[PDB]
């Protein structure tokens, strides 16, 4: 087959800045007769299927906006986003159709924003879950830009390890921010035993580490 | 309006084969070539094969020369692909696509299907319990408040969640699921509203699980 | 791996009685190229001639017009590779 | 607009015509808008394209209003979209050229030469009728001497197809074996095509055979080969063998009989290289016939144990089937029954009988 290689692994670009994303092919994709490159570019926003962007390496699809433009010929091709909008957070792929149909590894385009702290909240376990026998304690971090966040669970001023399960989104399309969900799961009997629960947080935006506590 | 609609998610024993479908509508089904792409969770697209609906012409990539089998039902205007002797690695999402035009004029994948998630596993499918996530009390000094649903002990992925019949879409964050130690995924969904607005509107989240055929709307306030 | 097969065989130009073929040499040094041509189906009526390993083309005279033919070119290396071949077909005017 | 597929090296004509049945100015240009050819009054002006040598037109049809473009000795790189341009409107015709070529690394390989961006599927039928389907490349892994005729590969892109025909020749004394399955009474044919290197060379040979009884190995005939001339040294009376005087090593058995069955070795040596060349040959014979009210079907010779015999009416299903060497039915239902010795996928021998 024709080995496609995409650089970089992932890309961080600031707002309004210019994006360059490269796709190099094993052998040439240029057809000597009709002078057409048999290469295409695709966008995949999270949770969706891929979307056609550029065909023939020089032409874009009708839906595509004007800022995207395809460049290159032969074996070295490049996608250029004129001005990165906040909504272009996606992973972009390149494909050849000269022989068979091979794709690339992908370039994740992430936007680099001003630093912003999280707005943190804690939930107690619902009464309905407690009647079943399981206590789950979720701690939320919303719209924090620096993906680095420290979350620790303290139960009556005692660090908890091994029982927290955490989940993070991808970069929001509206403002280019993240969100986290740390979930503490335990049984009802062990939940009843202790009186005070709190998730302590650290972030580059928080000058002092912050905590939110509740009492059963 | 050319549509491509695939099967829903499935569970398949190891070693067993999974036959999945892709239904086309909006064009002459025997006039364009159909392609199949595999994408593993958070990984690149892997091309599999291409079928000509006219005579069921077949060509595959070497990686899938044994596994992949492409057939098409011309009357129902549907394309199928089945993988044989499924392995743990083979758990992935598979897409069906179409060439823009015929006879080498348009060979790029322009029209796409939604995707089919095949969870290669021997475990049993199980229904998700939906719990409400609400603040301890409405004494918050700060205007923003947090509401959410807690979808726990569901298998296999995917589960889709929408708020107020899909009406509420500002400040909503549905988190990717996590595998509980028990062995069932547990997903958390939240949404932001102002403190002043609790009790004004009623908030309800819609959980929909396809392998179980379960839809449970949970009132959260 | 380390194959000994002539490659990219084609017919450059033809007349109703003659073909002129060209082929691309393999990796190894080749002592001579053997051009074998017969009418489609009937192998029994083949005629074969040899050209030196440095020559890239050969003319084929004495052909009947409007006839499907089969053309086969071997390459023999003197070292002890083997007799490899590439084969195409063609039709005279 | 139009779509034309072509054979590599063949000649195709692209039809363009105009409304006015007169000689008027026109030209042809390919996908890249490059002049292919034009007319200046009576004269024909040549275009600057790399298709200059092969592309041409016929001036006979210019008065009648046809303006064809002729391309001879098609190449895959010729496959492209072409445009006929009269000053008023343009007619567009898309051309794809395929080709088929055969490589050899006993075993054979076929490669389908394809234009860029195509999505073709290729099925291929043997002379005996075996179908081998594949994508851009096909591989003929295992070949027997019998299946050595003219093969036919039909290539399909979307809705348009093109037919290729190519010969396959299997060498005898290579590792490929020979086998023939015949119903009782038929004449038996064995062919041992010789390699072109040794065909002129001279040697001597003979054929050993074994029958239903393993007591003796008969050693049917001894023969001598000088120049391209085959002469016989000795023949057994029992099979009335015919050895072709002509160079293609041809051997014929007058009629197939059960006693004339079993494995055999054919050995050819040569005074030149003095290295014994061998070749393995099998004959399997079926007898399916009805004696009074009994119906019996037996098979003789060296058959792999895996294959199975069956007796069946062509309307219904198999009335009896075993993997053994003999099958018998008593008082069978009225109809045209059939006896089959077959492997899992195809039927090696079928005999049709009337009860
Ligand atoms: C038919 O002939 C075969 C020959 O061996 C014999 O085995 C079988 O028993 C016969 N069946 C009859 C006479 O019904």
């Amino acid at each position: 087959d024709i080995v496609m290689t995409q650089s970089p692994d992932s890309l961080a670009v600031s707002l309004g800045e210019r994006v360059t994303m490269n796709c190099k092919s094993s052998q040439s994709l240029l057809y000597s007769t009709n002078q057409k490159n048999y290469l295409a570019w695709y966008q995949q926003k999270p949770g969706q299927s891929p979307k056609l962007l550029i065909y023939w390496a020089s032409t874009r699809e009708s839906g595509v906006p004007d800022r995207f433009s395809g460049s290159g010929s032969g074996t070295d091709f490049t996608l250029t986003i004129s001005s990165v909008q906040a909504e272009d957070v996606a992973v972009y792929y390149c494909q050849q159709y000269y022989s068979y149909r091979t794709f690339g590894g992908g370039t994740k385009l992430e936007i680099k924003r001003t630093v912003a702290a999280p707005s943190v909240f804690i939930f107690p376990p619902s009464d309905e879950q407690l009647k079943s026998g399981t206590a789950s304690v979720v701690c939320l971090l919303n719209n924090f830009y620096p993906r680095e966040a420290k979350v620790q669970w303290k139960v009556d001023n005692a660090l908890q390890s091994g029982n927290s399960q955490e989940s993070v989104t991808e970069q929001d399309s509206k403002d280019s921010t993240y969100s986290l969900s740390s979930t503490l799961t335990l049984s009802k009997a062990d939940y009843e035993k202790h009186k005070v629960y709190a998730c302590e947080v650290t972030h580059q935006g928080l000058s002092s580490p912050v905590t939110k506590s509740f009492n059963r | 309006q050319v549509q491509l609609q695939q099967s829903g998610p499935e569970v398949v024993k190891p070693g067993a084969s999974v036959k999945m479908s892709c239904k086309a509508s909006g064009y002459t089904f025997t006039s364009y070539v159909i392609h199949w792409v595999r994408q593993k969770p958070g990984q690149g697209l892997d091309w599999i094969g291409y079928i000509n609906p006219y005579n069921d012409g077949t060509d595959y990539d070497e990686k899938f020369k044994g596994k992949a089998t492409l057939t098409s039902d011309t009357s129902t205007s549907t394309a199928y692909m089945e993988l044989s002797s499924l392995r743990s690695e083979d758990t992935a999402v598979y897409y069906c696509a179409r060439e823009k035009d015929n006879y080498a004029t348009g060979a790029w994948f322009a029209y796409w299907g939604q995707g089919t998630l095949v969870t290669v596993s021997s475990a049993s499918t199980k229904g998700p319990s939906v719990f409400p996530l609400a603040p301890c009390s409405r004494s918050t000094s700060e205007s923003t408040a947090a509401l959410g649903c807690l979808v726990k002990d569901y298998f296999p992925e995917p589960v889709t969640v929408s708020w107020n019949s899909g009406a509420l879409t500002s400040g909503v964050h549905t988190f990717p699921a996590v595998l509980q130690s028990s062995g069932l995924y547990s997903l958390s969904s939240v949404v932001t509203v102002p403190s002043s607005s609790l009790g004004t509107k009623t908030y309800t989240c819609n959980v929909d699980h396809k392998p179980s055929n379960t839809k449970v709307d949970k009132r959260v306030e | 791996g380390v194959s000994d097969v002539p490659r990219d065989l084609e017919v450059v130009a033809a007349t109703p009685t003659s073909l002129l073929i060209s082929w691309d040499a393999p990796a190894v040094t080749v002592h001579s190229y053997h051009i074998q041509y017969w009418p489609l189906g009937s192998y029994q009526r083949y005629q074969v001639f040899s050209v030196p390993g440095s020559k890239s083309t050969a003319t084929i005279s004495g052909l009947k017009p409007g006839v499907e033919y089969q053309i086969r070119v071997y390459a023999e290396t003197g070292g002890a590779q083997s007799m490899g071949w590439i084969q195409i077909g063609y039709r005279t005017e | 607009k139009k779509v034309v597929l072509g054979k590599k090296g063949d000649t195709v004509e692209l039809t363009c015509t105009a409304s006015q049945k007169k000689s008027i100015q026109f030209h042809w240009k390919n996908s890249n808008q490059i002049k292919i050819l034009g007319n200046q009054g009576s004269f024909l002006t040549k275009g600057p394209s790399k298709l200059n040598d092969r592309a041409d037109s016929r001036r006979s049809l210019w008065d009648q209003g046809n303006f064809p473009l002729i391309i001879k000795n098609l190449k895959i790189e010729d496959s492209d979209t072409y445009i006929c341009e009269v000053e008023d409107q343009k007619e567009e015709v898309q051309l794809l050229v395929f080709g088929l070529t055969a490589n050899s690394d006993q075993s054979l390989t076929l490669t389908l030469e394809s234009p860029p961006g195509s999505s073709p599927s290729v099925q291929c039928r043997s002379p005996r009728g075996k179908n081998i389907q594949g994508g851009k490349t096909l591989s003929v892994s295992q070949l027997e001497l019998q299946d050595s005729g003219t093969w036919t590969c039909t290539v399909l892109q979307n809705q348009k197809k093109v037919e290729f025909k190519i010969d396959i020749v299997v060498l005898a004394f290579q590792k490929a074996s020979s086998i023939v399955y015949k119903k009782e009474g038929e004449q038996v044919e064995f062919s041992f095509p010789l390699a072109f290197t040794v065909e002129k060379l001279t040697g001597s040979g003979e054929l050993w055979w074994q029958a239903e009884r393993a007591s003796s190995s008969k050693s049917w005939i001894t023969f001598d080969l000088k120049n391209k001339e085959v002469s016989v040294k000795r023949v057994t009376q029992d099979p009335k063998l015919q050895m072709g005087k002509k160079l293609p090593l041809h051997l014929t058995l007058p009629q197939a009989l059960p006693q004339y069955a079993g494995s055999g070795n054919l050995t050819l040596a040569l005074e030149a290289k003095t290295g014994k060349l061998h070749q393995e040959v099998n004959l399997v014979v079926m007898r399916a016939t009805q004696l009074q009210k009994n119906l019996t079907c037996e098979v003789w010779g060296p058959t792999s144990p895996k294959l199975m015999l069956s007796l069946k009416l062509e309307n219904k299903e198999a009335k009896v089937s075993k993997r053994e060497k003999a099958v018998w039915v008593l008082n069978p239902e009225a109809g045209m029954w059939q006896c089959l010795l077959s492997d899992s996928g195809q039927v090696l021998l079928e005999s049709n009988i009337k009860v």
